[PDB]
């Protein structure tokens, strides 16, 4: 076969060049901008290419971690932004840092811990920063951090009993959920509750009431899942959706095989990379919103029985994202990208690394089958397709709280 | 009054108006983390915007202090919370107010704060009147943004404006046939309008869909809804369209024609069709030509429908 | 290079 310096690229076949647009010799604003970046993606993929020599792709792992160590301390005013999304950063530089298997100092973490503390409010759930109202976006974000550290420090900084509260006062009568008091409501509300709802066992069966129908609704002609019901269906949105059922157990109350179809021609045949939408370019961060309902979909349909479902692959191709991630996404100075010509944030260094795990790794029931691209030190730590947070982070912290009783609640 | 950026702002620290009310620092604790370097001018801002808050002060200056600090950053729910909340305790003109939130949309028309302020003074005031101009506007610079289209919505939902949506989305769909936010909307006025059981208004939509498609042969979009008005009923149901289809395919077999073959495939063999083996000897082809050449990226799921029609059909 | 506009609340 080829010697073990040299690895061939799907993105490089000659035939890969067919897969580049086809406009129909009709001119749009959206196949002018596919067309843009189409080209500029082609001159990246081949940088990679000398003729029958092809080196295997790095990630950069030391240059993204020390992007992130300062990141996790100090931020310029560039990120005045997200003053009201601090949690986000904590939990998008955390989980990059877990990702890449990068310890966090005990000191770092404690100083973690207390900072999430300022941001929890009285009344339940986290702020965006030390006595902002509380959201359900920041308490997702704060929840999923405590949870990456592990500690019982960490844990034991939510008030459960406030959280369930806050939960109920966002609870509206058709199943959805308010994102904050007097907020707006859309399916990240219903996910954010759930994923921390169910990790910190406050579950009641009356707190999710009606939301698994509510969330179905959302699902359109399109098979993916809108924002609300009647929207178009979007990556980021149908995460929230199909995730929230699974913590549900109610995924069967959507059209799994519209889904599937729907997210699946969300991958784009030439750049390797999902889009959030249909005829909207690629962005590396939909790598985890859309690859990452494939293991959802698998688990969902291996409980259904289904006797086709693979055994060794997600139903996407994950060699060419992985091939649009480590070509396309990384920063030179660290950190990952959208796509090339765009700056550097922590919130694609989360998405990118977290999608491109996804990519590196297939599990189900008894079998295990990993896919790592280029050298093998780019493999990355798994992580749970549903909180995406490490699997073994999940299975601590739902131990750690399934011993405490649900607050007020028999 | 002043703005942030005009020549005569002053600090709110060094405002008489102001002196009488001590600021309240952020307290991030001592060994801080993702610890933002604000301006002076931001840190200004919100060390006052605390104090008023604290102190649960509803006054006329806290309301124009929040002018500021959304300027600053316009993701602060909870600075735009308490604009509310001083909006209706001062009962200032909503209409004015209206004016204001036009502005900042414009400015930052992806911002989830902005929309729904919007949302709650048009639901305040019951008045969607200058709704449908406004959000063709944001769509007139951004043609799929989320938010507009969410809001757009909302208002010819709950104000019942679907008169004249349709002629809208024709409009766009000329602009740009490949707007999948454009399609989305077309599905959705028609469906709660006269709904697509009327067969007359089925065959009008399916004969448009087709006649994009031939103008566009690659465009998804255009095939996503064909198959999207057609598929609760069953492809299947539909006899002539696997002619017409087959017709084309010879001329036009694009990843997506050949797709929806295997889908229209699909439903026939799940309706017990005749010709059964013939039937699904064709799809489990099409689905290897799909897999190895014409759609090589989604190879995965088309050796998964290979092997999903012979666990259903092989008999 | 430019900033990208995505975001997640
Ligand atoms: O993907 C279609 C699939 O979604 C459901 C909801 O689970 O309905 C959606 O799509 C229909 C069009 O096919 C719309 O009429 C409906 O409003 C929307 O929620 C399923 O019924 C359907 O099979
Ligand atoms: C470019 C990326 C964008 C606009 C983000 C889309 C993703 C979402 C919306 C999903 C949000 C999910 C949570 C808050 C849990
Ligand atoms: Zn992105």
């Amino acid at each position: 076969s080829s010697p073990v310096w040299s690895e061939p690229l799907y993105s490089l076949r000659p035939e890969h060049a067919r897969e580049r647009l086809q406009d129909d010799s009709v001119e749009t604003v959206t196949s002018i901008e596919q067309a843009k970046v189409e080209e500029k993606i082609q001159e990246v993929f081949s940088s990679y290419k000398f003729n029958h020599l092809v080196p295997r792709l790095v990630l950069q792992r030391e240059k993204h971690f020390h992007y992130l160590k300062r990141g996790l301390r100090q931020l310029t005013d560039a990120y005045e932004c997200l003053d009201a999304s601090r949690p986000w950063l904590c939990y998008w530089i955390l989980h990059s840092l877990e990702l890449l298997d990068e310890p966090i100092p005990q000191i770092v973490a404690t100083d973690v811990c207390q900072f999430l503390e300022l941001c929890q409010s009285p009344e339940g759930g986290f702020g965006g920063g030390p006595g902002q109202y509380p959201h359900l976006a920041p308490t997702y974000a704060a929840v999923n951090a405590l949870c990456i550290i592990g500690t019982e420090e960490a844990y034991d900084i939510i008030n459960r009993e406030k959280l369930l509260q806050y939960l109920y006062s966002l609870k509206q009568p058709d199943g959805s959920f308010l994102m904050h008091v007097g907020g707006e409501v859309d399916v990240r509300s219903a996910y954010c509750a759930a994923s921390v709802a169910s990790l910190t066992n406050i579950i009641t069966p009356d707190l999710f009431e009606g939301t698994a129908e509510w969330i179905a609704r959302c699902q359109n002609w399109e098979g993916g899942i809108g924002g609300v019901p009647g929207m178009e269906a979007h990556g980021g949105y149908t995460f929230c959706g199909l995730a929230a059922l699974v913590i549900l157990k109610r995924e069967r109350s959507l059209n799994l095989k519209s889904l599937l179809q729907w997210v699946t021609s969300r991958q784009m045949r030439f750049e390797g990379g999902f889009q959030g939408r249909c005829n909207k370019l690629v962005d590396g961060c939909y790598s985890f919103w859309q690859a990452g309902l494939l293991p959802l979909l698998h688990r969902a349909l291996h409980a259904q029985g289904d006797p086709a479902l693979s055994m060794s692959h997600w139903m996407f191709h994950q060699q060419a994202l992985q091939e649009y991630i480590l070509m396309c996404c990384q920063c030179p100075a660290g950190g990952l990208l959208d796509k090339p010509g765009k700056s550097r944030d922590f919130y694609h260094t989360c998405f990118c690394l977290s999608g491109l795990s996804i990519a590196q790794h297939f599990g189900s029931g008894a079998m295990l089958h990993d896919v790592v691209l280029g050298v093998p030190e780019n493999a990355l730590q798994p992580t749970h397709p549903v909180y995406n947070i490490g699997p073994d982070k999940v299975i601590q912290a739902t131990t750690y709280f399934l011993q405490k009783p649900v607050p007020g609640f028999e | 009054f002043v703005s942030l950026d005009s020549p005569s702002y002053v600090l709110y620290r060094d405002r008489a108006e102001w002196a009488d009310i001590d600021p309240v620092p952020q307290n991030d604790g001592p060994n801080p983390v993702v610890q933002i370097i604000y301006s002076d001018k931001f840190r200004d801002v919100y060390d006052y915007f605390r104090a008023v808050l604290q102190r649960d002060e509803r006054s006329e200056r806290a309301f124009k202090l929040t002018r500021d600090a959304i300027e600053l950053n316009a993701a602060n729910y909870t600075v735009w919370h308490f604009r509310r909340v001083l909006l209706k305790s001062l009962q200032k003109d909503l209409h004015e107010e209206m004016n204001y939130i036009t502005a900042i949309i414009e400015e930052q028309p992806k911002n989830y704060q902005v929309w729904h302020h919007r949302r709650v003074l048009v639901e305040w005031l019951r008045d969607p009147s200058q709704e449908l101009e406004f959000i063709a506007d944001i769509l007139n610079q951004d043609a799929k943004n989320y938010h507009a289209w969410q809001h757009r919505q909302w208002v010819i939902q709950e104000f019942k404006l679907w008169d004249n949506e349709l002629q809208y989305v024709d409009q766009l769909l000329k602009e740009d046939v490949r707007n999948n936010s454009v399609w989305n909307q077309r599905y959705f006025v028609i469906s709660n309008t006269t709904g697509y059981n009327d067969r007359a208004v089925l065959e009008r939509e399916v004969q448009y869909t087709l006649e994009m498609i031939k103008l566009v042969p690659h465009n998804e979009s255009a095939w996503n809804y064909l198959k999207g008005i057609l598929q609760d009923r069953g492809l299947s149901k539909y006899p002539n369209l696997l002619n017409q289809l087959l017709d084309l395919q010879p001329s036009h077999s694009s990843p997506y024609l050949i797709a929806f073959l295997v889908d229209i495939y699909e439903d026939m063999l799940e309706n017990q069709c005749d010709n059964k083996e013939d039937i699904l000897n064709k799809a489990l082809e099409l689905c290897e030509i799909l897999a190895k050449e014409k759609d090589t990226i989604r190879k995965e799921y088309w050796r998964y429908i290979g092997r999903s029609l012979q666990s259903k059909h092989s008999t | 290079p430019t900033a990208s506009a995505c975001v997640l609340s």
